[PDB]
Formats: C-alpha cells, structure tokens, sequence
RNA sequence: CCCAAUAUCUACAAUCAACCAACAAGUUAUUACCCUCACUGUCAACCCAACCAGGCAUGCUCAUAAGGAAAGGUUAAAAAAAG
RNA sequence: AGAAAUAACUUUGCAAGGAGAGCCAAAGCUAAGACCCCCGAAACCAGACGAGCUACCUAAGAACAGCUAAAAGAGCACACCCGUCUAUGUAGCAAAAUAGUGGGAAGAUUUAUAGGUAGAGGCGACAAACCUACCGAGCCUGGUGAUAGCUGGUUGUCCAAGAUAGA
RNA sequence: GCUAAACCUAGCCCCAAACCCCCACCUUACUACCACAACUUAGCCAAACCAUUUACAUAAAGUAUAGGCGAUAGAAAUUGAUGG
C-alpha cells in the first residue's frame, strides 16, 4: 500500500528479492542447477598506466597564462591531421591518409561504440 | 484561450510541416480532394428543383447520402461500393410504433476473376452489384482501372489498380513472355489509362504507407565529413593553383 | 482467462497423464455446467478405441494377449492392457476377460458368419444375427463411440446389402456399413447399477457437488 | 480419433496481405521501421542462421544425419 | 469482525494494478493517460 | 443491393456546407431490395461455338449466371462492347 | 566526436530513432545491443512503438494544458512590467 | 536468481510397506560445451485493523533455559460488575 | 440565494415617416429606463475499477496430540475451525470484541500460496446470501447545476392601498 | 491582561496577438544480453404519466417545412463580412 517510494530489491517476496538486481552489471550466465559460470571476457580488466617519472600533478599552479575556449571541431582536427599531407602530395583513393571507409575490421569501432571509456 | 487555427485545419496543417511535406504534389492533391461516392443505397433526386404537392411552390431539393459501414473484412475483397446499413425502422411502417434497431447487410459471394494486365486469377469476395458493374464495364480490368478511388472503396481494389497502372506504365515484358504481339495487344487495349511511373507508384497508398515510402526513399547513411572536407580542400587548392 | 486445456498431448502412450479438473468452467471462466468440481485427483489413461489398428508397416488380422484388467477412474467399465507384436494399448474390456486371455482383431469378412469369441473384434457383417456387441462405430475407420458404458449390451438386428441395422441400448436402431468393426460381448463391470454410494461424501469424492441455482 | 485438441497447437498463420499477390508490386512493410505497426503489411524475413553457434543454444541436426546412423533398427536394453 | 480486508501481497499488487497490466488493454492505457494528464507522480501501482 | 429512403425530411444545407443530421435522420424505410427484382439477361458475343446456344460471330442474350460461370471465363464469349463489335465484322467479311 | 564525424559523420555515438510510445508522445529511443534479430525477440515485440486512436484526444488536452501554463507565464510577466513601470 | 537440442521412454499406489483387507485409483541413447561464484535478501520493539483484550501459515520448546507486570497514592460510602 | 423576452408605462430624437441596408408605419418609429432566486432525493444511461474481504472453482502444498476403537462423513477430547445460551461491553479493547458455557475436530474438515468468474453480470448445500465495513442490485468518473406539483431558505430604511363567490 | 485582531503581494481570471514544444524504462515499468495485434452517442431531461417525438456574423426568419399537426423542432435561394 506504498506507491511513492522507489521500488528496489529489498521489497518483494523471495522470488522478487532475488530477481531484481541493483544496477550491477552481469559477468556470466546461469547453467543447470542454479550454477553460475563466470566469463573472463565480461569482467572489465582495468588498464592502469605506469605513473613513474610523470611530471604532472592533480592541480596546476596559479602562475599559468589564460587562454580562449576553442573546442575541437571536425574542421580543426582535419586541418592539422591530414590536410598538410594532402597539400604536400597535392604537388604531384583516400585510405592512404588515414581515412577508414568501413568499421567492421577494427577492434575499436567508432559507430556504433563497441568499446568503453 | 483560443488556438490560432481551428480543429479541422490541423490535419491540413500537418500535411505541410514534416515528412508529409516532401511527398510529391500529385499525391497530396489526390489525397486532399474529396468526391461523393456514386449513389448505391438511395434513389437520387433527378433535378435541382421540384414542385411539391402539399402547397404547390417550387422548392429546392438535395440528396443527402445514407451513411454506410464497411467492416474491415471488405478491405480484402471488391464489394463494389456496397456495405452495411446501420439504422432504425418503425415497427409496422407506421410512425406510432416502436423505433427498432436494424442492420442491412449485402449478400456476399466468393468468385474467381481473371486480370489480363496481371494475367492472374484472383479469388475475391464480391456482391451482385460488383458483378453487374464489372459486366457493364466490359471486364474486371476496366472496372478496376476506370473507377475512381471513392467508388471502389476497397484497399484491395486500389492495390490492383496500382499494379495494373504500373504494368502499363513500365510496358515491362513480364506480362506474357515468348509472345510480344499479345503483350502489345493487351497493353494498347488499355492505352488510355497510361500515366507516368512517378504517378503510378503512389496510386492507392494510404497516408501511412506514403510516409513510410518517402522515409525509405530518403533515408541514407550520412556522408563521412572526411570526403566533404577533402573536397573543399581540393577546391581551394585548385583555386590557389590557377591564380 | 488464460485457460489452455490439458488435453494437449499428441503422441500416444500407455502411461497415465495428469488430468486437470474443470469444475464446470469453460474457457471463458463461467459456470457452464453446474454440479461439477472437487473430488479425488485423477490421472488419465489414453484408451484407444480403433480396436483394429495394425502396427507400423504391418497388416492383416492380429492377435493380442491381455496383461491386467484394472479399475479406471474416468470410465465406468474396466480397461485392459493388451500386448501385441511390439505394442501395448489400453482397450475397454468385456465382462469375462481375465489376465492372460488372447483376443483376435480382424477386418476380414468371411464367406459366412464366423463364430467369434466373446472378446474379439470383427466387422459387423462378419458376425451372425442375434449376437451382442460393444464399441460400435458410426462409420468405418473412425473409432468406437457408441456402446462403451458399464454393463451395456448391444444386439445386432439384421444385415442388408452393404449395411447392417444394430440396436443400441436405448431401445432403438441405427444403420451402419457392414465393414464397421465392433467387439462381441458385454462391456465389463456388470451390475454397476447396484452401487449404493451410501453417503454424500462418496458423491463429493467422485467429483459432483450440490449446486442450487442452474438458472 | 486423433490426439491433440485443436486449441493447443501453434496457430494457423494470419491471412497474408493481398499486396503480395500483385505481380508487379513491392509492398510497403514495416521492416524499414524496426517495429511492428498494425497498418502496414507483415514482412517476410529470411530464415536466420547464426554464423557461429553458441553451446547454450545449440540445436542438434535431426537423428537422420548423425554420422553414426544405421538403417537397420537395433534393439538396445539399457538400464 | 471486519476492517482487515487488505491482506497485503506484493505479487498480487503488482499483478492486478501494475504498469504491465494497465498497458495490456486499451482501458488501462486510458487510465495511465488520465493520470499523466492530472499530473500524478504515481501512475501505476 | 438494399435501397432505403428516410422517413424524416433532412433540412437543406446550402452549396458549401454539408447537412448536419440528427438522431431522427437514421430511421429508414425499405424502398426495395434489388435482388428480389425480376431476373435480367446480359448481351455478349462469341469467339467460339457451343451448339446448345449458337455459333461464332453473332450477338446472344444469355442468363447472367450461365454467361458468367461458363461462357465468359473460358474463352467462349466476350462482352458485347463498342470495341469488339467492330472487330468481329471482319471475321465474317473474310468468309 | 571529431574523429567520429570525420570517419563516419554520425552525430550520436549510440544509435537511436524517433518513435512514438504507446502514449502518443514522440520519444527518442536508444537502441539496446542484442544478439538475435529484432523479429525473433519475444520481448521486444511486446512493446508498442505505435499509438492507437484513443490517445489522440489525450494528445490534445495535454497540448492545451501546456499552452495555458505558457499563457499565464507570459501574461503575468507583463503585469509585472506594468507595475515595475508604475512606481 | 536456473537448465542446449532431438527421439526414446515413463502399466502396478501411499499408508513403518511386509502380512491380510480395500477404493475415492494416487528420465534415459546421440549431438554441442573442457568455462567458475557473479548478483540480490540478511536491521528492529515490525504486519492487517485510523491509535487496539481483535486477525495472522508453518517448524520446534509443553511449561518453559524464553518472555513479561494484573495495584499512579489513599479510603474502604451508595448503585453497578466478577467471584 | 431575482439572470431575460412579449406587450405596456416614463423620458428623449425625428415625425407621414422612423432606423447607420434587412424592420415597422391608418402617429408612428428609433434609444434608454423597469421585470422573472438558492440548497436537497431515491433514481436513469454510458464508460472505466474491483474476487488481497466474502461465494465458488482451479494448480501445486500443509495441519490434524492423547485415549477408545480398527479401513468409520466412528465415540471422548487438545491444536484448529465454528459461534448454542448467558453476562460484560454499547463512542466499547472491537464500526460485532471479552469471560464462561458450547458444536465439529481423518473429514461434505481446516488452511497458507498464485490464477479464474465482473454488475441485470458473477457466485449461491435459496437467506434476496455474498461480491473490500452501508447490496431487492457494487464502486468511481461523465451526461449532471439530473428532475422534484415535496421540505427548507431568500439579506438596507420609511410610507401607502391591500383577504376566503365559483368552473 | 491573554487569546487574538489587522496588513500586501505570491499569484490567478477574461481577452488580443501568435499555430505549441550520460544510464534506465511495456518482464513485477524505470531491469545491459535469445526462436497474437486497430478500423450509429443510450439515457437523465419536456410533453406536467408515457409509448412516435424532445435543441448541441448580420438579414431573409423563427418564414417555408416537420410534428401523439401536442410539447417542440426548423432550412435554403439571396445578402454581406496588447488590454481590463
Ligand atoms: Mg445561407
Ligand atoms: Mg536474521
Ligand atoms: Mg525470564
Ligand atoms: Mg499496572
Ligand atoms: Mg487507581
Ligand atoms: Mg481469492
Ligand atoms: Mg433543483
Ligand atoms: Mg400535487
Ligand atoms: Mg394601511
Ligand atoms: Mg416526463
């Protein structure tokens, strides 16, 4: 008889209490007899770098020059990414300069996103 | 408050705003246009004026169509224009007896009809009126080809019409291969209902089917901006080179 | 109402299957027939009535021998498990059928009437006039629908060209093609009439309940 | 007497839309908009085959095409 | 003695007044739409 | 076809407007039922022969059912239209 | 995002489509990556991505209830401009 | 919180299940897979009766190892209630 | 809690014509001024919501000590269910309880859990019994400001005329 | 002497104009992840019951016409169209 409070896993009878998750991802599947099989591939392996010798810290000194907000736009990226190669080669049929026409044969597809932050 | 357009103008407004706005002109004209169906269940008054007996003066008269119901099962057949009459009757045909419910339904049959532009036999449910109209029209193909959308009142009939009109418009060989003379004979026999393909594709489509067709027609994978920007770069470089 | 009727089995097998009672409720959910509900749980044994059914890739009259003749909740008669070839079937048994007997099942119309044992299945024409039959069928190759109840005798009355007139237990006749297969004898569990159930509890056990109304 | 009441079998598929039997016409079906809509025609999709085949959803080929399949009928006596 | 007609049960409550039961019939969608219009923040039980 | 007419006069409406009807404008009288009407016979011509009715070339008035179930959907006959009149006159001129 | 526009010109990383909920409301539906095709999904074909007729009326009342809210916010906002110009 | 598919089967009760006696009649063979413990309930003097000598299924303790307090202080009139 | 026309009366304009088209006109037309309430049924019809209480039914579960008697709708009697008679209580502990006395208590019993039947319908071991405390016909929203020859009301000052044939 | 008594605006009503707007979610909604379908207003209410009947620009005109010719219903031809 309470309908305003959120509905979460702590609410129903045994069945409900079990079925309803809590926002937590899955990593495996139930086999016969309520046995759980975990898959090493569906567990996010963190990728932490080697921080030794790094010359940057959580904050930046107050003695730094200011600048203008210039968000990176497709034109700005293209300008210094591939354009100079074109111009250099313009003085004497697009995949040679980084163009990727289709995105089935690469591990990190850009659309749809098949990878994670 | 008050709207800026009445309620019944909202449909016509919608036909100008969104995806419906890019539909070809002739389809919109065929959709908005309204025609009265040919009288079926009532005797139309012959003339625009008439003398009545009670007084003797010349009074105007109009014919007010009976409203008729077409259950969805008819959309799969060719009922002609016929349908159900839902209404009331006076019990003994005297006005001082109970007002009783009454429904009049057509006598339906199933039959087989041969379409020549389609060279196919269809099994269809029809009524005596549909057979008489077909005979009066000298064949099923003529009946479906010359009758307008409103008198047919059958999505099946309009689909048949779209098929036959497309077959005529394309002049495609698939009617009767291995005998082009018969092809030419059949195609030219109906040479009068020969409208261009661009108008043939849209004949009979309901509004929803039209929207879906237009969407499929225009839906397209966005062009990679890499090609666009390299094209702009090449244009600028050529301009700089020729200078 | 989500009411998938229990009678959903397709393959045939002698194992009892799990009845679900109805209580008079049809698929909609309303009391269609008053006076039904409750009572002892029951299982159903798929009694096979086409008593002339030859096994896979075989033909010709076949003999089968019984194994047991047990009570059955659903019927009023007593079923019997007959084994033949490589197949077991539940068939309604007649009065004087004991475990171990043998029975013939034939469709072969002889030159004249063949004296048939009191449990065998023969086409109507094959029998003589004046015998008693059970498990009659309306038309050939259909199944037994007529006399099947407990202790009911069906007399054969006469034969004419291509047909035979039989007398049903309700004291009236009917015509049937002479190739319809019946069984000669009287259906088992005789004198089932004289079952004084004694107390209302027995009626409740069987499945009936007392219902006022029935508008 | 056949076994299996009618009302428990899968279903009779719904009557097909007539637009399919007009020889020149390619209908407008709701496959373009990836979801059912009751005012278009029900498409007809290719029979789908999984390039892989996951063990948890495997479907064995029928008994006929097994490598160890003998025409003559053995009679086993297992426990 | 009366007054205790509500014997609570989460299964029943979610089965006979829940979102899916409303959305499983035109009348229920009308109910949800009425309660969307009136402003409610408890559309379904 | 069932043909019915009202029992209550529907007030006129004008040229642009359309009539607005009332609960009494749905009572009806049975003017007639076109199927009870005495039967009719249709006019056709023939491409072939059948000795029971006639031989190729000529007009024939035949009963609707007979001419719709047998004569028409087999090639025996065609509709007596003002386009195949002009065609079959050649079929006799050649003779 | 820049590299996405260059390489495939798509705007949103996660595919989606404009649909109509069962309530008539126009929604942007984000796609949930699955493994079997959409016509064989007994759960996704229980969803109604269309709107029957009975919602049209409720589509109107809503459109009106949010016009009133607009008007009252406008009219009031001008009364408070008269008062601010009467002191 | 479950289960890979296909065919096969799956006649005989339960009652200490044995004597008598009854009626209401009560899974595997082939094919595919060499993967491991994730996720959620876990509190209390509690729930349905507007706050309550009422209602509340099962297991175990059968008078308690557990749980509680019938008298705010006084006097001992009538009428009333229980003994 | 007194909203308004048909005439009439009063005051203006113009007057055989009035009126800013349509209407009236044998002194009439045009304009203004004055005069007609509030609360309340049982009901009816339409569309939704309800069988977590109760009636019945379904699926799969659970309970029934001890004694007497042995296969029984058996006897005495706990748990459990019901509620005979009396007293308390009557805004009560409780919108049907408490204390005693009682009927059943291996059965047509009792009971937890999910599902089903929906309102002129369901269900009913027929009592007009029950369908969420109020059922000879649930409840909610809408038509609805239902209608009411019936009941109740109807608000500043002062003066004046003012009552019992009949159809 | 307590209790109180007082206040302004927060907003709103009627017009005019203008056509209005990251993740999860139909299973037990807000849950990453497996083989059917949509398409005539009855009646309260008037007739003092009730049974046919009973309403959903200006002018022509409440005229023709309909109607237990009762209650009531009712055209057309033509005419011309930011504020309190
Ligand atoms: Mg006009
Ligand atoms: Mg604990
Ligand atoms: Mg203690
Ligand atoms: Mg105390
Ligand atoms: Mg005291
Ligand atoms: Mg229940
Ligand atoms: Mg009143
Ligand atoms: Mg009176
Ligand atoms: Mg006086
Ligand atoms: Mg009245």
């Amino acid at each position: 008889a309470d309908r305003m409070s959120k509905w979460t896993s702590k609410r129903g009878p045994r069945s409900f209490r079990g079925r309803k998750g809590r926002g937590a991802k899955g990593i495996g599947f139930l086999t016969s007899g309520w046995r759980f099989v975990q898959i090493k591939e569906m567990v996010p392996e963190f990728v932490v770098p080697d921080l030794t010798g790094f010359k940057l810290k959580p904050y930046v000194s107050y003695l730094a020059p200011e600048s203008e907000e210039t968000p990176l736009t497709a034109a700005q990226l293209f300008s210094e990414a591939v354009a100079p190669a074109i111009e250099k080669d313009f003085k004497d049929n697009l995949e040679k300069y980084g163009f990727e026409p289709t995105q089935e044969g690469k591990l990190f597809q850009l659309y749809p996103r098949n990878f994670l932050r | 408050p008050l709207h800026k357009y009445p309620v019944w103008l909202w449909k016509r407004l919608q036909l100008r705003e969104g995806i419906c706005s890019r539909l070809p002109g002739h389809y919109l004209r065929s959709l908005e246009e309204e025609r009265t169906p040919t009288p079926v269940h009532y005797r139309p008054h012959g003339a625009k004026f008439k003398i009545n007996p009670k007084n003797g003066q010349r009074e105007r008269v109009e014919d007010v169509p009976i409203p008729i119901y077409f259950p969805p099962e008819s959309q799969r057949g060719l009922w002609g224009g016929e349908g159900w009459i839902l209404g009331q009757i006076y019990a003994n045909n005297d006005k001082l007896s109970k007002r009783l419910k009454k429904v009049w339904k057509p006598q339906l049959f199933e039959r087989e009809f041969y379409s020549e532009i389609l060279d196919k036999k269809f099994t269809v449910t029809v009524t005596m009126r549909t057979l008489d109209l077909i005979d009066e029209a000298y064949g099923l193909d003529f009946y479906i080809l010359k009758t307008p959308k409103e008198d047919l009142c059958s999505k099946f009939g309009m689909d048949l019409k779209r098929g036959m009109l497309l077959r005529l418009a394309r002049q495609d060989p698939q009617l009767h291969p291995e005998d082009p003379e018969r092809r030419a004979a059949i195609y030219d026999k109906y040479k009068e209902f020969a409208i261009p393909e661009e108008e043939a594709e849209w004949v009979g489509l309901t509004l929803e089917e039209a929207i879906e067709k237009q969407r499929l027609l225009e839906e397209k994978d966005p062009v990679p901006l890499f090609k666009i920007y390299v094209a702009e770069l090449i244009q600028q470089l050529q301009q700089q080179a020729l200078s | 109402a989500n009411f998938v009727s229990w009678k959903s089995r397709t393959k045939y097998t002698i194992t009892p299957v799990k009845m679900r009672k109805s209580g008079g409720r049809d698929h909609t959910g309303r009391i269609r027939v008053h006076g039904i509900g409750g009572g002892h749980k029951q299982r159903y044994r798929m009694i096979d009535f086409l008593r002339f059914r030859p096994e896979e890739t075989k033909s010709g009259p076949f003999e089968e021998k019984v194994i047991q003749v047990r009570y059955d909740p659903c019927r009023s008669a007593d079923i019997a498990l007959v084994a033949g070839g490589s197949r077991k079937r539940w068939i309604i048994a007649t009065e004087n059928m004991q475990a171990g007997d043998t029975i013939l099942n034939s469709n072969h119309i002889g030159r004249m009437a063949v004296a048939a044992r009191e449990g065998d299945a023969h086409p109507l024409g094959a029998l003589p006039v004046g015998t008693l039959i059970n498990n009659v069928e309306s038309e050939p190759g259909r199944g037994a629908q007529y006399i099947r109840a407990a202790g009911t005798c069906g007399v054969l009355l006469r034969k004419v060209n291509g047909t035979a007139i039989i007398q049903l237990p309700s004291k009236r006749q009917m015509q049937v093609l002479e190739t319809c297969v019946a069984t000669v004898g009287r259906v088992s569990n005789v004198d089932h009439n004289k079952r004084v159930i004694g107390k209302a509890g027995r009626n409740r056990w069987l499945g009936k309940r007392p219902n006022s109304g029935r508008w | 007497y056949e076994w299996g009441v009618r009302s428990t079998r899968k279903s009779e598929p719904p009557p097909l839309d007539r637009v399919y039997e007009i020889p020149g016409l390619e209908p407008i079906t709701f496959a373009g908009k990836m979801h059912f809509v009751p005012w278009l025609a029900r498409p007809i999709f290719p029979p789908w085959d999984r390039g892989y085949k996951d063990p948890r959803f495997y479907r064995s080929p029928p008994l006929h095409e097994h490598p160890l399949y003998k025409d003559q009928a053995c009679y086993i006596f297992h426990h | 003695a009366r007054g205790n007609e509500y014997q609570p049960s989460n299964i029943k409550r979610k089965n006979k007044h829940g979102w899916v039961r409303r959305l499983s019939t035109p009348a229920g969608v009308q109910v949800i739409l009425r309660r969307m219009l009136k402003g409610r923040k408890s559309l379904s039980h | 076809t069932v043909i019915v007419e009202r029992w209550w006069k529907v007030p006129l409406a004008g040229e642009g407007r359309k009539p607005r009807l009332h609960r009494r404008h749905r009572v009806y009288k049975l003017v007639e039922d076109t199927k009870h009407r005495p039967k009719e016979n249709l006019e056709l011509i023939l491409t072939q022969s059948v000795e029971n009715v006639g031989v190729r070339g000529d007009l024939v008035s035949v009963k609707k059912s007979l001419g719709r179930n047998r004569l028409l959907p087999q090639g025996l006959a065609v509709y007596a239209s003002p386009e195949n009149k002009k065609l079959f006159e050649e079929e006799k001129l050649l003779r | 995002d820049a590299l996405r526009l260059l390489q495939t010109g798509q705007e949103r990383a996660r595919p989606g489509a404009w649909r109509r909920d069962i309530f008539g409301r126009i929604i942007w539906h984000k796609f949930k990556q699955w493994v079997i095709p959409w016509h064989l999904n007994k759960r996704y074909n229980r969803k109604r991505f269309f709107a029957l007729p009975y919602v049209d009326h409720f589509l109107r009342l809503e459109r009106e209830k949010r016009a009133r809210i607009k008007a009252r916010k406008e009219n009031l906002e001008r009364k408070k401009a008269k008062i601010l110009l009467k002191k």
